[PDB]
């Protein structure tokens, strides 16, 4: 019975210390808990907008840490069968580092222009035969222009839950993860894709070993 | 996870308050091909260009002096229900040191 | 290859109920990583409407105890000219030093607080 | 208690922004 | 070489078509038909690059590569 | 391939050309469906048939729904909503009823 890793990985939680990689004061030392203008605020976004400092919105740190907490898991015990990540951040704030980042792990990234159906019609413009990602975190949803991502609508047309750094200007309508935090500090970016980099590379490892480990069995 | 009341109070970000007429020094959070976008924490950055007295110490790690002036910079045009974003700061530049 | 119409929220129930039916016969993978690690707020497909007419978003506006230290000690004397760095966290100066200091001597006080107030400014300045 | 975000009385208020007629008639 | 084509087109297969296309010019194709992009995929998926989903993902990494070595460059100093 | 398609409406909707001016489509709306609760529909036109009839039955085949139904004779309760302009006035009855409604919802 070689099926364990669809058990016995699975009940527990916050098995690859995944809780100790951050914390409260690791984002308050990154300035997460911030928000851009009160203007364009979205609806769905006033929950997590906890309050705001003159026209700049402030998340609530321990629902930011929650939310991250959650959707680090679930990247992680995604990445233990492979599962295929995308990054998408067409703001050109950290694109480079993103890519880096994807480049160092297993994970691939979409920080470029979205042509004729990347997703939902990947059949022409690529193989036939081809495992579409299940698993999508929007390093930068919000692209240059005041508009978010198209990805979004994508993935919910594919059946596949994705995770988003969601802020203030977003609209969390369908993703399953959101994320709330700030955007336009460079720590925060910075703190996100290392956290992002060591999650997935010891959730690969722990799959290698583990998986190994049972195969022998 | 230490104190959540007493860090979100004690912030840079709080601790600097309304930033108006506040000089604050910090460095370059990434080379442009012809400004000077110097950071220096906040909401934004502000943006300029380099200046002719001494524009060589600015480095990827220098600590030269701002102004923080509107550290938003937003106006409701004609119709537009909502704002006008433009992510920058724009203030008056001191030197070095 | 699955339903995918965002008219219900989630996907997890109708591939659950896709399942039940016959249609899917192999399962992907991500079931159980799902079952395992819910989220918190459910994509639950709502109407993304726009706050109209007195649909008001009771958010609270944050104000510290230090705002009538600072707007004092901006009034008094002149404005920050201090350099912040503002980059490693709780970081210190001389005008956040004076900040501090008097957020240590506040409360405590009830007689008066200008006179501790002008005493720092001048043992700062003189 | 006292590090938590509460409501005071708005400071940084401007007096009366007068125009030109601040008290000559 | 060239010389047996040549002296062939010469003697047994004289087309005369006036347009340049479609004479008699049978060569190894080895050379001559095309190539396209083989496999996208391995085990388990695994493209050959983290810019598959962007669409030619050949251009987008060298792009990427010129812009890191832009980068490295920057750290340093028809 | 178990899924049952069936055609619906027909229309001969005149498109328009150039040469020739009106010419006659049609505007196909398959039902994918194979009882147990399974249900979807389509969407498309063209002016051949074959090839619109296999465009509807692609897109409702991407696009597919598992209605949550209780057990082979009725759903759960009645619904009643109004999209649009149509009025939804549905009836929960025991056997020994039979389908009484429209031949297309008899084929839903
Ligand atoms: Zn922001
Ligand atoms: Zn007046």
């Amino acid at each position: 019975f070689n099926d364990k890793i669809l058990n016995e990985p699975l009940k527990h939680s916050d098995f690859f210390n995944v809780k100790e990689l951050f914390s409260v004061r690791s984002l308050f030392d990154a300035r997460v808990h911030l928000g851009h203008k009160a203007g364009c605020r979205h609806r769905f976004m006033e929950p997590y907008i906890f309050g705001s400092r003159l026209d700049h919105d402030i998340i609530d740190l321990e629902q930011t840490a929650t939310h991250l907490q959650l959707a680090l898991n679930f990247t992680a015990h995604m990445a233990y069968r492979k599962g295929i990540i995308l990054f998408i951040s067409r703001n050109r704030q950290f694109s480079y580092l993103i890519e880096n980042m994807a480049r160092d792990c297993g994970e691939y990234a979409h920080t470029r222009y979205f042509r004729g159906g990347m997703l939902t019609n990947a059949r022409l413009l690529f193989g036939p035969t081809v495992r579409l990602p299940d698993l999508i975190i929007f390093l930068h949803t919000l692209n240059n222009i005041f508009e978010p991502h198209v990805a979004v609508r994508d993935a919910a047309k594919m059946n596949i839950p994705t995770v988003g750094i969601v802020d203030t200007n977003c609209n969390p309508c369908l993703i399953t993860y959101p994320v709330p935090g700030n955007d336009d500090s460079p720590l925060a970016v910075h703190l996100y894709c290392r956290l992002f980099q060591t999650a997935i590379t010891r959730a690969k490892e722990k799959r290698q070993q583990v998986e190994a480990l049972y195969r022998l069995q | 996870v230490e104190s959540f009341a007493s860090m979100l109070r004690h912030s840079p970000l709080t601790q600097m308050g309304p930033a108006k007429d506040k000089l604050v020094i910090g460095r370059i959070f990434h080379i442009v091909e012809n400004d000077l976008y110097i950071d220096f924490g906040g909401k934004f950055h502000c943006v300029c260009r380099r200046p002719e007295v001494d524009g060589e110490k600015y480095q990827k790690g220098t600590r030269v002096r701002l102004r923080l002036l509107d550290l938003e910079l937003t106006s409701r045009f004609l119709g537009a229900t909502t704002d006008t974003t433009v992510l920058e700061a724009n203030a008056v530049l001191l030197g070095i040191q | 290859a699955g339903s995918r119409l965002e008219t219900v929220g989630s996907i997890f129930s109708r591939t659950r109920d896709l399942v039940r039916a016959g249609v899917l016969k192999e399962k992907p993978l991500w079931f159980d990583v799902y079952d395992a690690f819910p989220p918190l707020r459910e994509p639950v497909f709502q109407r993304p409407r726009v706050r109209y007419g007195k649909a008001k978003a009771p958010i609270q506006d944050i104000w510290y105890h230090e705002d009538r230290i600072r707007a004092k000690f901006y009034s008094v004397y002149g404005s920050g000219q201090r350099a912040f760095d503002l980059f490693n966290p709780n970081f210190k100066s001389t005008c956040q030093r004076f900040v501090e200091k008097y957020t240590e001597l506040q409360k405590l006080g009830e007689t008066d607080e200008e006179k501790l107030f002008v005493e720092t400014g001048k043992a700062l300045l003189a | 208690n006292e590090d938590l975000p509460i409501s005071m009385e708005n400071p940084y208020k401007e007096p009366l922004k007068k125009c030109i007629l601040c008290g000559k008639h | 070489t060239q010389e047996d084509i040549d002296r062939a087109i010469a003697y047994l297969f004289p087309s005369g078509l006036f347009e340049k296309r479609a004479r008699p010019v049978m060569k190894h194709p080895e050379q001559i038909f095309p190539r396209q992009r083989a496999i996208q995929w391995g085990e388990d998926g695994r493209p050959f690059h983290y810019l598959f989903y962007t669409g030619k993902q050949s251009y987008y990494s060298l792009m990427h590569d010129v812009y890191g070595m832009l980068l490295n460059l920057e750290k340093h100093q028809r | 391939e178990d899924f049952d398609t069936r055609i619906l409406e027909v229309r001969n909707v005149f498109t328009m050309t150039a040469k020739e001016g009106r010419k006659k489509s049609i505007r196909v709306l398959v039902a994918v469906g194979n009882g147990k609760g399974a249900a979807g529909f389509s969407i498309g036109k063209a002016t051949d048939r074959m090839d619109a009839f296999r465009k509807a039955k692609n897109r409702a085949v991407h696009h597919l729904h598992y209605i949550e139904r209780y057990e082979d004779h009725t759903i759960f309760h009645d619904i009643s909503l109004r999209f649009k302009r149509t009025h939804i006035k549905m009836k929960k009855q025991p056997k020994g009823y039979g389908l009484r409604c429209h031949r297309a919802i008899i084929t839903i």
